[PDB]
RNA sequence: UUAAUAUUUGUUUAAUGAAAAGUAUUUUAUUAUUAUAUUGUAUAGUAUUAUUAUAGUGUAUAGUUUUUUAAAAAUAUAAAAAUA
């Protein structure tokens, strides 16, 4: 995917980025033939184990979510691990042929909503909390910082319901400022490879890393 | 000797075809094409009793009469049926006219299915559906009832789903305070 | 052809060639739903791998039930929902 | 010549062994998918018990009141239990002169796979087909 | 004592299958974890004889 | 404007070249793209080896291709050559284009996943720097006794330039089929990729069995009550592999490293 | 195109000429539109980060000798020439369109669509008014009607 | 003599217990459990290693592993256009 081919100009996804994958630099007089653009075929993203994860917590955080503002919600959630809009949807794709997520469509504003299963909601609450004791895990602190995020814990548990609310919009949009601006320094790289199983189908191995750039 | 069998490329009809092999989800109909003694295909399983006969029954003094296709278009027309072909439901209705349940008489040119022996029993078994339904109506306010304490429930499913929204975004807070305090730590004092 | 889960009915669609005959009523897949090995039978046909020899692509063509799976999944009223997110046809 | 289809289609409505599962006979659990040792007989219904069909073991899917095989592969429902229909047309126990205390009956379905539901299931499915909505 | 017998050969000889099948699947896909391995450790990418700049614009697929 | 001499396509002697007169021909199916070909006794065919049917013959050179991939070379007879030499040109052209529908194609047509993946991975760096005609077919002086028939050792070209194969010698044979195939003297400490070398392993354990000696006994039985000569009895026979000889091997084996 | 082994005069008039076949092709289409450029050829300029016929035109005669003695692109020339010879009109028509404009003017392009549109218009009318008048005649076989009735 | 003949040609396996029949050198064929003498277990038939699944139970995804050949006529099958 590049900037000037695939999107218009100017456009950029605050997202995981592909290993090795040139961003090129596109003449803005470029434009596509209307039978050359009907022949064009995109490479196939990962709807696997760790996106389908991904997207759940979103929309576990979000309850509900709307299509449109999903992928605002990806780009400011730390760890993401989508490529682009086309993965979000395919994710998406693949979590209703699952049946994690259902889409319905609100009669007051006229959008599509992403609701949660009531079926697969225990699992989705499992793997939230899977998720969030391994980022405890893998957070390190010395102990006079564990002992203040405890304590904020603690302050944030006392607090009220609508105060609680409040504390969690400021918390979401601290954590989407830190994220941006820790993108500048460091980014995720998502590595693929194909190969074909005992089916005769091809299918590609996917490996995601964080990488520095300075 | 066939066209389709020296194609190169086979189709997936062709392939299924060739499926003779008495197994698990073969191709039953080619294994029934061989004969009995051949194939490992026994009788066909028709559950008959209670379950299909109080279906049937209902079903039958709803309308009084209908001809053999008409119950079978009615009864298709449903979503949970016990009668999986128009066969089965002629031993059922004929299982009936023997135990006396259902009696066909023939007009001008056809035959209709009625009850007149057990009618008093027939009537019996529509009032016990009518109360069936009665109880199923009684359950729809237990389940509006039940649907109240769900929202509820799902309020402090809202509670604790903030709150593990919170403890997991001061989480994600920390560790990313942690990584620009490791790149450059002026960001992370500055916000302390 | 088109395969479903035994354990929980998950379909999934994959033209079968002349090289996994063998494999046609019966796959051992790895299903998503389940998340292990699971066994996915024989569901619909689809037309072909190859092509048929004077025959267009189009000949033979799968069945009407392949055709209403993925009418479901993929259609007017199935990727309404996801056209506000990317518009596929669209990055 | 057969006039019956064959892989029956279960796109509108999917036939799948459950998880919990009992027999009909013996009201005790079977083995759901490892092993095919029981007879399952769907006909696409909810109606209780056992929706979208009930469940025998080999050795049970006999009759209960005179424990012996069945004459045509058929049985009788008969107040949770299933009886032939001999016994449940109140004739007199004849022994037959075949296996006794076992009847001819395939595995997981097989012999009631050329009949039941096939697709498509009713009218209004094919018309979203053919409708370009 | 027949039915009993060829029942419980037919049930034992699915379960070894069984056993088998699965077997091969988990060795067939560990043998892709270290052929991937080994393919990102000497740089070889199966993705043709062109470089990343092809799959970047995913023009192919 | 009139109609030339002979209208409509007539089948022409296998050495007549073309006509260039108007006349409506159709294809079969679009045989310029790979493993897509027709077979026929014209210029612009393979030449039809003998098979019971199409389909025979395609699972012939499906099969044909797989053990070319699989082994690197595979010695034919008869009109199998010249459909095995361009059969492998068009899985390297297949390998060096990688697309995702070149990989779907070539997993079509072979047998092998496994195959698949090691051409995928291998063809395109082996013959990189070649443009046409990957793969190279020597017509032997020896002939099949059965039928005499003419044989051929078809292989690829770039054997230093590949992973797999480096310094493989096939002036003769291996001890045994499942053993490891001869290596020069100068590419003794080469290395083979993990994955593949953990496939021939699994493989060659499988021969390694007493069951298979009993395979191979019964086997001597079969083609003797068959009436093939030259075939010792039973209890004549010996086994392909023993302790003594597997362990030499393995000494071998380390040696090549 | 063939072009015999070498690009010559009669294969840029041919170019030339069939440029007027092409009105919506601008100087920054994509490189597959032009003669001989097969995938192996458009995937090898991408890698180059050549996706215009501009970046085509622009290259160095060494450049095509990489691509075509160590890329394996065999037509490059045929594809490098076909580009430099198209490339003077496809600026004319990207600045101003002179060949497209000169010759049509915007003031027979207006005079187009009023007249298109007044037809349009004119054609739907002459259905109004029928439908009118047959609805006056209705009225009137209704007065006819009444008055013979009445008689 | 026909006869440089006709014919053969071994490169890819979808299925499960007897008895009649067959006696082919089963060297200790099996190695054991139970109990209790004695007796006997591998291979049809159509003049053959032949168009061949002997249908007595019983049910089933073990792929339960011998069919050459580089163009033609006539013939044999199968397909065979927007002509009728
Ligand atoms: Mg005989
Ligand atoms: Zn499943
Ligand atoms: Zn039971
Ligand atoms: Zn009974």
């Amino acid at each position: 995917w590049q900037s000037g081919v695939h999107t218009p100009h100017g456009v950029v996804y605050r997202g995981a980025k592909m290993k090795n994958w040139p961003e090129q630099r596109i003449p803005e007089n470029f434009k596509f033939t209307e039978e050359q653009r009907f022949r064009t075929k995109a490479i196939p993203r990962d709807v696997g184990t760790i996106p389908r994860n991904f997207v759940l917590g979103v929309l576990y955080r979000h309850q509900p979510c709307e299509v449109g503002g999903l992928w605002e919600h990806c780009t400011n959630d730390p760890e993401i691990v989508l490529d682009s809009k086309r993965h979000l949807r395919e994710v998406l794709k693949q979590a209703r042929e699952e049946g994690f997520v259902t889409f319905e469509r609100d009669a007051i504003s006229n959008e599509w909503l992403c609701f949660l299963t009531r079926e697969r909601y225990e699992e989705v609450q499992r793997i939230v909390t899977a998720k969030s004791e391994a980022v405890d895990t893998h957070s390190g602190l010395r102990g006079a910082a564990a002992t203040e995020t405890s304590t904020y814990a603690e302050k944030f548990r006392e607090m009220n319901v609508e105060a609680k609310e409040a504390h969690a919009r400021r918390l979401e949009e601290e954590v989407a400022n830190t994220t941006r601006y820790l993108r500048r320094f460091q980014q995720r790289e998502i590595d693929y490879l194909p190969y074909t199983d005992l089916n005769g189908k091809v299918n590609f191995m996917w490996w995601y890393e964080t990488r520095d750039v300075q | 000797k066939e066209y389709r069998l020296t194609v190169p490329y086979r189709s997936e009809v062709t392939m299924l075809r060739l499926a003779n092999h008495k197994a698990i989800n073969s191709n039953i109909r080619e294994l029934f094409k061989k004969p009995l003694v051949m194939n490992n295909i026994k009788a066909i399983p028709r559950d008959l009793g209670e379950i299909p006969r109080d279906y049937v029954l209902r079903l039958l003094f709803f309308h009084q009469p209908i001809r053999l296709v008409d119950l079978w278009t009615i009864c298709k027309e449903h979503d949970d049926v016990p009668l999986d072909s128009a066969k089965h439901l002629r031993l059922v209705l004929k299982i009936a006219k023997l135990q006396r349940w259902v009696y066909a008489e023939k007009n001008q040119t056809n035959n209709l299915y009625y009850y007149y022996v057990h009618q008093s029993r027939m009537q019996e078994v529509q009032q016990m559906v009518r109360a069936s339904e009665v109880r199923k109506k009684e359950q729809e306010s237990v389940r509006e009832i039940e649907a109240e304490k769900l929202r509820m429930e799902e309020q402090e499913r809202r509670k604790v789903a903030l709150d593990e929204n919170i403890v997991a975004l001061q989480n994600a807070l920390v560790s990313n305070i942690a990584q620009i305090q490791e790149f450059d730590p002026g960001f992370a004092r500055s916000k302390i | 052809a088109l395969f479903s889960c035994f354990r929980c009915g998950y379909m999934y669609e994959f033209a079968v060639s002349n090289s996994y005959c063998r494999k046609l009523t019966l796959r051992n897949d790895h299903c998503p739903r389940c998340d292990q090995l699971t066994l996915f039978r024989f569901m619909s046909v689809s037309g072909m791998v190859g092509n048929m020899p004077f025959k267009p692509i189009g000949v033979p063509g799968p069945s009407y039930a392949t055709l209403w799976w993925r009418k479901t999944r993929e259609g007017k009223e199935a990727s309404a929902p996801l056209d506000a997110v990317c518009k596929s046809d669209r990055w | 010549r057969p006039h019956f289809p064959a892989y029956n289609e279960d796109v509108d409505r999917p036939m799948v062994v459950p998880p919990d599962a009992i027999c009909f006979n013996c009201d005790k659990p079977i083995d759901a998918g490892d092993v095919n040792s029981y007879v399952w007989i769907p006909a696409g219904n909810a109606t209780v018990p056992t929706p979208q069909g009930y469940f025998f073991h080999f050795g049970c899917f006999k009759c209960n009141r005179c424990k012996y095989r069945l004459g045509h592969n058929k049985f009788y429902s008969k107040d949770g239990k299933a009886w032939c229909i001999p016994c449940a047309l109140g004739r007199d126990v004849r022994v037959p002169t075949r296996r006794w205390h076992t009847s001819y009956v395939n595995t997981h379905r097989t012999g009631s796979r050329l009949t039941g539901h096939f697709f498509p299931r009713h009218s209004h499915q094919m018309e979203f087909l053919f409708d370009p909505n | 004592k027949r039915i009993d017998t060829a029942k419980r050969m037919r049930r034992d000889r699915r379960r070894i299958e069984e056993l088998k099948t699965l077997e091969f699947w988990g060795w067939y896909m560990k043998l892709q974890r270290v052929r991937g391995r080994w393919c990102r450790e000497q740089g070889v990418s199966s993705r043709g004889v062109y470089g990343p700049a092809v799959d970047a614009a995913e023009l192919w697929g | 404007g009139r109609a030339p001499p002979v209208i409509g396509c007539t089948r022409k002697a296998r050495y007549a070249g073309i006509d260039d007169n108007p006349t409506i021909t159709y294809k079969p199916w679009d045989t310029t793209e790979p493993l897509m070909a027709d077979y026929g006794w014209t210029r612009g065919k393979l030449p039809k080896f003998r098979a019971r049917s199409p389909f025979h013959r395609q699972q012939i050179a499906r099969r044909m291709v797989t053990e070319m991939i699989r082994k690197d070379y595979c010695i034919v007879g008869g009109a199998r050559a010249p459909a095995l030499r361009i059969l492998a040109d068009h899985v390297v052209e297949l390998a060096k284009a990688g697309d995702t529908d070149s990989r779907q194609q070539l997993a079509y047509f072979l047998h092998d996943p496994l195959m698949v993946d090691k051409a995928f991975d291998e063809y395109p760096r082996r013959f990189k720097d070649m443009n046409a005609k990957y793969a190279m077919m020597t017509r032997l002086k020896s002939r099949r006794r059965t039928d005499a028939v003419a044989m051929y050792f078809v292989e690829y070209k770039n054997r230093d330039m590949s992973d797999n194969h480096k310094g493989e010698d096939y002036s003769a044979g291996p001890e045994r089929f499942f053993l490891p195939p001869r290596i020069v003297e100068t590419e003794k400490g080469i290395q083979r990729p993990p994955h593949m070398q953990m496939a021939f392993d699994r493989w060659a354990s499988k021969f390694k069995t007493e069951e298979f000696h009993h395979w191979w006994r019964l086997r001597h039985a079969k083609l003797r009550y068959w009436g093939v000569r030259n075939v010792p009895h039973p209890s004549d026979v010996d086994p392909l592999w023993t302790e003594k000889e597997e362990e030499e091997w393995h000494n071998e084996m380390l040696a090549n490293t | 195109i063939a072009t015999g082994g070498r690009v010559t005069n009669e294969d840029r008039r041919w170019w030339l000429v069939h440029l007027e076949c092409a009105p919506d092709i601008t100087p920054g289409t994509f490189i597959a539109w032009l003669d001989c450029c097969g995938t192996h050829t458009c995937k090898k300029l991408i890698e180059r980060n050549i996706w215009t016929i501009e970046q085509v035109a622009a290259l160095d005669s060494d450049q095509v000798d990489e691509l075509k003695y160590r890329e394996g692109c065999l037509k490059m020339d045929v594809v490098w020439e076909h580009a430099r010879t198209i490339i003077t009109p496809l600026r004319q028509r990207e600045v101003t369109g002179g060949v497209e404009s000169e010759l049509q003017g915007r003031i027979m392009e207006l005079r187009k669509k009023r007249e298109l549109e007044r037809r349009r218009e004119e054609i739907l009318k002459e259905r109004a008014n029928v439908s009118e008048q047959r609805e006056e005649t209705l009225r009137k076989l209704r007065e006819a009607i009444a008055a013979k009735k009445a008689a």
